C-alpha cells in the first residue's frame, strides 16, 4: 500500500517515460492519490491532498513547474468540489472525473502545434532557448507540415539543456545550428522570430524557466523582433515577482563566499530568472493564442475569492 | 431556391470591389444575412449554425481582406449561441440556471463528464431582432466616440490626422466644433496616390467649417511632428491584439513618429470593425495594390519593378488608446470586449475540422 | 494664454454661500471650512470624514409634515453634498460612497417609523466603513506585508492613506528591520505628517524633498510604495502631484513601484494626459513684505499649482487591492467583476 | 473576514468514529433549529460556567 509521497509513487513512472514532464506528473501522482485513497470523508480527503501538496513542494523547491502542477490540482479538486453533489457522487463523481487529464493534457500538445505552426511563416530563422519541449512539439508539425525554415539554438548554460536540442531535431532534418548563448546580441539583428518556453507564468504574464530568458527577452526589444513564448495551460502559477530575482535557490544571487578548496564556480549566481509583461508579446497555450494581458486576466479569475 | 442566387451575386459583388470600406460591406452581408434567414430549413438549431456557418466559410474564403464582411456573420453567429446555453440550463430540473456572465475560460473544459421550454420558431424572430439591433448599433456609432473623446482630447493643441477617409473622424471632427466650442487645427497628409482623391475632399470639408486646417505631404511629415502634439486614427478593421488593419496608407511610418516621439496616438474605432481573429502572417492581412497609380509611364521593356501598397498595419505598442463606442480601452484590452461579443468556435470557422 | 489651462474650469472658486433655502447641518459647515481652509487630508480621510459626518447628519432627522422619508432625503442630502462641491472638488472615494448611499436610500420602503431608519443606515453604513474601507485595508495589510523582506528600504510620497499602518505594522508588528524614506512636497507638506507617526512610533525615518529626488534613488532603495488618489480605466494612476517624478524616476533606476489601493476606488472614467482633468488649488499658497506679493496687477505673470496627475502604467510594476496582486493594464476586470457586484 | 471568530450553528453530516477528521453543515440548518441550538448551547455555557471555577478552584479532575 503505497504512501504516494516523494518516491513510492512519484519518482517511479518519472523513469518510466522520459516525454512526460514535471506538472503533469504532479497532476498523475496527485490523482492516483484519491483514486485509492478515498476513505469516505470530506474532511480528511483535502487534508490528505494539501499535505500531499506540501510535503512534494518540501521535496524539490527550485522546480517552480512542480508547484504550478501541485496548485492546478487544488484548482481542480475545488471547481470538482464544487457543483454541489453532497459527496454522495463525488466519492465517485471526482475519480470518475479524475483521469481527465491524463487523458486532456497528455494529449495538449499537439493541440498546441495545430494553433501554433500558423506563426513560423516561411523562411522564417527562429531562436529558441532551453529544452522546453511544447517548442518542439510545435517544430515537430511545422516540419511535417513541410515549410521551410531554419533554427537557432542558444546554450543553456550551466543547465545544458541547449545540447540536447541540437540532437534533437537535426535527425528530423532542419537545417539549425549551436549559437552560444552570449552571442544573441551579435545574431538577434538577423534573427526573424524568437521562441522560449516558460517554467511558469505569472499573475502578469512572466517567464520563470531559465537563466537567462530576460536577456534574450531585452534583446529582442532592443531589436524588436517579436518575442513569443510557447507554453501549455497546466504552468499557470500563483507566484508573482515584482523584481527580476524569485524565490531564492538557496541563498542569494549574489554569493560572495570562500571556495574552500575546488568546489564548483559556474552555478554561483541565479538559475532561474524574470521575464517583465512588455518584453513578451504573445503565448500560446491551449486556450488559443493570448495576449498577456489576457494570460493576466485568466490567471487573476480562477485565482481569485 | 430564390436565395442560393443572392448569395453568390453578393460573393461576386464584394469579388471585385464594387463594395469597399467597412461600414457598407457590414450592412450589406447583414442584408444578405437577412435575407438568408428568412427562406431557412433548418428543423433543429445546431443544424442552423451550420447553415450559417458553411456561408460564412464560403465568403470569408471569397474574400478575406475584409473583415467587415467576416465578423458580422461571427457576432451573430455568438448571439445565436448564446441562447443554447440560456434555454438548455433552465430546462434541466437538477440545477436551472446558474445565470452567470463572466467565466473562467480555462478550466470548465477540463472536467467533462462526457411554458416557453422550446417555441421551434423563435430562434428565426430572435435572429432577426439580432439583425435589427445590430442595425441599430452600426448606424449610430459616433455617439460613443463624441461623447468620451472630449474627456480625451484638450482645446489648443494642434492635431495630424494620417485617414483622411473615415466617417467616424469626419463626424467627430465636425461635432467638436459644432456643439462643443473646442478651437484647434488639423494637420493632414495624404495617402498618394490613394487619399490624395480624399485628403483633399476631407480638407474641403473641413474648410467648410472652418477649423483653421492645412494639408501636409507625406514627405513633409516628421519636420511637423515635433510641432503636432496627438495623432488620431480612423481604423478599418482591428484585431485581438489591438494591431489595426486601417485604410488606404501612410499610418505605418506616421504612427512610428508618433511612438519615436511619444506622442499620443488615437483610434477610433465601431464595434462592428472588431475581429476575434489573430494577426497570424502580418502580410497575409495586408491588401497590396495595383502598380499602375504610381507610375503612369507603364515601362514596357526597361520595366523597373515596383511596389503598392493599400493597407497599413500598425502594431499595438504604437498605439495609445481606443475610443469605441462602449468606452475607451487599452490595446492589451480588446480581447476581452472580442469575447465579450464572440465565442471560442467561431474563430476557426470551418467545416472541415483539421 | 498661449496654452490658457489656467481658465479651466473643473473648480469654481466662489464661496460665501449666505442662502438660507435649505437647513444646511452646522457639523458639515465645519467640515467644508475643515477641509477647504487648511487641508489636513487624504482621500480616504475626506471619505471617513464625509461618511461619518452623513453618520450625524441622518442621525439628525428632522423631517418635514408630509414628505416621506423615501422622497425628501436624496435631495436634502444632495444639497448637503453641494457645500462640499463648493469647499473642493470630489474624489472618488467621495462618489463612490454618494452613489452606493443613494442607491441604499432607494431600496428603503415606506413604512419605517422612522425608529428603524437609523438601524438601517447608520449600522448599514458602519458596514460599509468597515468592509469597504477598514477590513478591506486590513487585507492590504495581510497581503502586502509577505512582500517585503528584511533590512530594505521604502520611499513612499506625500502623505500616505493606507500604508502608514502597512509601515507601521512590518515595522513594530512584525519587528522586521525596515528604512523608510518619507518624500514631500510645495505646498501640502502632508509627508511630515507620515514622519512624525512612524517616528514617534519608533522606526528609521529619513525624511527629503523632492527636488533632492536624485540622491535618494543612489542609496540602497528599493520597493517605492505609492499611495492612490484613484485608478482609471486604462491603468493610469491619479494621485497628488508630484508622484509621477519619483514613479518614471523609479522605474528608470530598475526598482520596483507598488501601489497600494482598494476597489473603491478604480474609476469608470478614462484619460492619458495629465492637464485634463485636473484641480487648481488656491494660488495664494505658493507664497509663504514677502518674497512676491501681488501676482495681480502686475501685467503678464500668472501662479500655477497642480494637485493632481498621471503616472502611465508602463511605471507601476504591481497594483495591489484587497483582491490580490494585479498589472495595472489589468483594472478594467476588477471594474467589471469585481466593484460593485461585490 | 467578516464572518471568522464569529460563532453560529451547524448541523453535522459525516464523522469518522475514529478520526476527529470530521465535516459540519450549515446550508441544511432551519431557522427554528438556529434558535432551539443557541438556546442549548447558552443553557450549556451557563451550567459551564458554575463548574469551570469549582473544579479549577477546588483543584480537581
Amino acid at each position: 500500500m503505497s504512501e504516494f509521497n516523494i518516491t513510492e509513487t512519484y519518482l517511479r513512472f518519472l523513469e518510466e517515460d522520459t516525454e512526460m514532464t514535471m506538472p503533469i506528473a504532479a497532476i498523475e501522482a496527485l490523482v492516483t492519490l484519491l483514486r485509492i485513497k478515498t476513505p469516505e470523508t470530506a474532511a480528511e480527503m483535502i487534508n490528505t491532498i494539501k499535505s500531499s501538496t506540501e510535503e512534494l513542494i518540501k521535496s524539490i523547491p527550485n522546480s517552480v513547474s512542480l508547484r504550478a502542477g501541485c496548485d492546478i490540482f487544488m484548482r481542480f479538486v475545488l471547481r470538482n468540489l464544487h457543483l454541489y453533489g453532497d459527496w454522495e457522487n463525488c466519492k465517485q463523481h471526482l475519480i470518475e472525473n479524475g483521469q481527465l487529464f491524463v487523458s486532456r493534457a497528455k494529449k495538449s500538445r499537439n493541440k498546441i502545434a495545430e494553433i501554433g505552426v500558423d506563426f513560423i511563416a516561411d523562411d522564417d530563422i527562429i531562436l529558441v532557448h532551453g529544452y522546453s519541449r511544447a517548442v518542439f512539439s510545435l517544430l515537430n508539425h511545422a516540419a511535417n507540415k513541410f515549410i521551410r525554415f531554419r533554427c537557432v539554438v542558444t546554450e543553456s548554460r550551466p543547465s545544458k539543456q541547449g545540447n540536447q536540442l541540437y540532437t534533437l531535431l537535426e535527425q528530423k532534418g532542419i537545417p539549425v545550428t549551436l549559437i552560444v548563448d552570449s552571442a544573441v546580441g551579435a545574431v538577434i539583428d538577423k534573427v526573424d522570430k524568437v521562441f522560449v518556453g516558460a517554467e511558469g507564468v505569472a499573475e502578469s504574464g512572466g517567464i520563470i524557466n531559465l537563466v537567462g530568458t530576460y536577456s534574450v527577452g531585452v534583446l529582442a526589444h532592443n531589436a524588436r523582433k517579436p518575442f513569443y513564448v510557447v507554453t501549455e495551460s497546466h504552468k499557470f502559477v500563483r507566484m508573482f515577482p515584482l523584481s527580476s530575482d524569485d524565490l531564492p535557490m538557496a541563498g542569494p544571487p549574489l554569493d560572495f563566499t570562500r571556495r574552500t578548496d575546488d568546489l564548483e564556480d559556474a552555478l554561483r549566481g541565479p538559475t532561474i530568472d524574470y521575464t517583465a509583461q512588455e518584453y513578451i508579446t504573445a503565448l500560446i497555450t491551449d486556450l488559443g493564442v493570448l495576449t498577456p494581458s489576457a494570460v493576466s486576466e485568466e490567471l487573476i479569475k480562477m485565482w481569485y475569492d | 431556391s430564390d436565395v442560393n442566387v443572392t448569395i453568390d451575386t453578393f460573393v461576386a459583388k464584394l469579388k471585385r470591389r464594387q463594395v469597399q470600406g467597412s461600414y457598407a460591406i457590414a450592412l450589406e452581408t447583414l442584408q444578405l444575412l437577412m435575407r438568408f434567414i428568412s427562406a431557412a430549413r433548418w428543423n433543429h438549431v445546431n443544424d442552423l449554425i451550420e447553415q450559417i456557418r458553411d456561408l460564412g466559410n464560403s465568403l470569408e474564403k471569397a474574400h478575406p481582406t475584409a473583415f467587415s464582411c467576416g465578423n458580422v456573420i461571427r457576432r451573430i453567429l455568438a448571439v445565436l449561441r448564446d441562447e443554447v446555453e440560456e434555454d438548455t440550463m433552465s430546462t434541466t430540473v437538477t440545477s436551472t440556471s446558474v445565470a452567470e456572465p463572466l467565466i473562467s475560460s480555462m478550466f470548465n473544459l477540463l472536467q467533462k463528464p462526457e411554458s416557453s421550454m422550446k417555441t421551434k420558431t423563435d430562434y428565426r424572430q430572435v435572429a432577426i431582432q439580432g439583425i435589427k439591433d445590430l442595425i441599430d448599433e452600426i448606424k449610430n456609432i459616433d455617439e460613443g466616440i463624441q461623447q468620451i473623446a472630449i474627456d480625451l482630447i484638450h482645446d489648443h493643441e494642434i492635431l495630424l490626422t494620417p485617414t483622411p477617409d473615415s466617417k467616424t473622424v469626419l463626424k467627430f471632427l465636425i461635432t467638436a466644433r459644432e456643439r462643443s466650442n473646442r478651437t484647434f487645427t488639423v494637420l493632414v497628409t495624404e495617402g498618394f496616390p490613394n487619399n490624395t482623391k480624399n485628403a483633399h475632399e476631407f480638407a474641403k470639408k473641413l474648410a467648410q467649417h472652418n477649423i483653421e486646417t492645412l494639408v501636409v505631404p507625406d514627405s513633409a511629415v516628421f519636420a511637423l511632428m515635433s510641432r503636432v502634439g496627438k495623432v488620431i486614427i480612423g481604423t478599418k478593421a482591428v484585431f485581438v491584439n489591438g494591431g489595426t488593419i486601417s485604410s488606404n496608407s501612410g499610418v505605418s511610418s506616421v504612427c512610428e513618429c508618433a511612438r519615436e516621439f511619444r506622442t499620443p496616438v488615437f483610434a477610433v474605432a465601431g464595434l462592428y470593425k472588431l475581429s476575434p481573429l489573430y494577426p497570424f502572417d502580418v502580410e497575409k492581412f495586408v491588401e497590396f495594390g495595383g502598380s499602375q497609380r504610381i507610375l503612369p509611364r507603364m515601362d514596357p521593356r526597361k520595366r523597373l519593378d515596383t511596389v503598392n501598397q493599400i493597407t497599413d498595419y500598425v502594431p499595438p505598442e504604437n498605439i495609445d488608446i481606443y475610443i469605441t463606442n462602449v468606452g475607451g480601452f487599452n490595446p492589451s484590452f480588446i480581447y476581452r470586449i472580442a469575447w465579450d461579443n464572440y465565442k471560442q468556435i467561431d474563430v476557426h470557422l470551418d467545416k472541415n475540422k483539421a | 494664454l498661449e496654452q490658457s489651462f489656467d481658465n479651466s474650469s473643473l473648480i469654481s472658486s466662489v464661496k460665501e454661500l449666505l442662502l438660507n433655502k435649505d437647513l444646511i447641518h452646522p457639523s458639515i459647515l465645519l467640515l467644508t471650512s475643515h477641509l477647504a481652509h487648511y487641508k489636513i487630508v487624504g482621500s480616504i480621510p475626506r471619505c471617513i470624514a464625509m461618511l461619518e459626518v452623513f453618520q450625524i447628519v441622518i442621525k439628525d432627522y428632522q423631517t418635514p409634515k408630509g414628505t416621506t422619508l423615501s422622497r425628501n432625503l436624496t435631495s436634502y442630502l444632495s444639497h448637503q453634498i453641494d457645500l462640499l462641491k463648493k469647499a473642493r472638488p470630489l474624489s472618488v472615494t467621495m462618489g463612490n460612497a454618494i452613489r452606493w448611499l443613494k442607491q441604499e436610500i432607494s431600496l428603503i420602503d415606506p413604512s419605517t417609523p422612522d425608529k428603524a431608519a437609523k438601524k438601517d443606515l447608520c449600522e448599514k453604513i458602519g458596514q460599509f466603513a468597515k468592509e469597504k474601507i477598514e477590513l478591506a485595508d486590513q487585507l492590504i495589510i495581510d497581503n502586502a506585508s509577505t512582500q517585503i523582506e528584511e533590512s530594505t528600504t521604502i520611499v513612499t510620497y506625500g502623505s500616505s492613506k493606507v500604508l502608514t499602518e502597512l509601515l507601521l505594522h512590518n515595522a513594530i508588528s512584525l519587528k522586521k528591520n525596515i528604512k523608510v524614506i518619507v518624500v514631500d512636497s510645495r505646498p501640502l507638506f502632508e509627508g511630515r505628517k507620515m514622519a512624525e507617526t512612524l517616528r514617534n512610533a519608533g522606526v528609521n525615518v529619513m525624511y527629503a524633498l523632492i527636488t533632492s529626488l536624485d540622491t535618494i534613488f543612489n542609496m540602497d532603495v528599493d520597493y517605492v510604495f505609492l499611495g492612490a488618489h484613484s485608478i482609471l480605466s486604462n491603468g493610469f494612476l491619479y494621485s497628488r502631484a508630484g508622484t509621477a517624478m519619483l514613479a518614471m524616476s523609479a522605474k528608470r533606476r530598475n526598482i520596483p513601484v507598488l501601489v497600494c489601493c482598494e476597489s473603491l476606488k478604480f474609476s469608470q472614467r478614462v484619460q492619458l494626459d495629465s492637464v485634463t482633468f485636473n484641480e487648481l488649488a488656491d494660488p495664494n499658497d505658493l507664497v509663504n513684505k514677502n518674497i512676491l506679493d501681488g501676482w495681480q496687477e502686475l501685467p503678464s505673470l500668472n501662479i500655477v499649482n497642480i494637485l493632481y496627475d498621471l503616472t502611465p502604467p508602463e511605471y507601476i510594476k504591481k497594483v495591489i487591492t484587497e483582491f490580490g496582486a494585479l498589472p495595472p493594464s489589468s483594472v478594467p476586470v476588477i471594474l467589471r467583476e469585481y466593484k460593485g457586484s461585490a | 473576514l467578516i464572518r471568522v471568530g464569529k460563532n453560529d450553528v451547524a448541523v453535522v453530516l459525516r464523522v469518522d468514529k475514529e478520526k476527529g477528521y470530521i465535516d459540519l453543515s450549515k446550508r441544511r440548518v432551519s431557522s427554528e433549529d438556529i434558535i432551539k441550538c443557541e438556546e442549548k448551547y447558552q443553557k450549556s455555557k451557563t451550567v459551564h460556567s458554575i463548574l469551570r471555577y469549582c473544579a479549577e478552584k477546588f483543584q480537581i479532575p
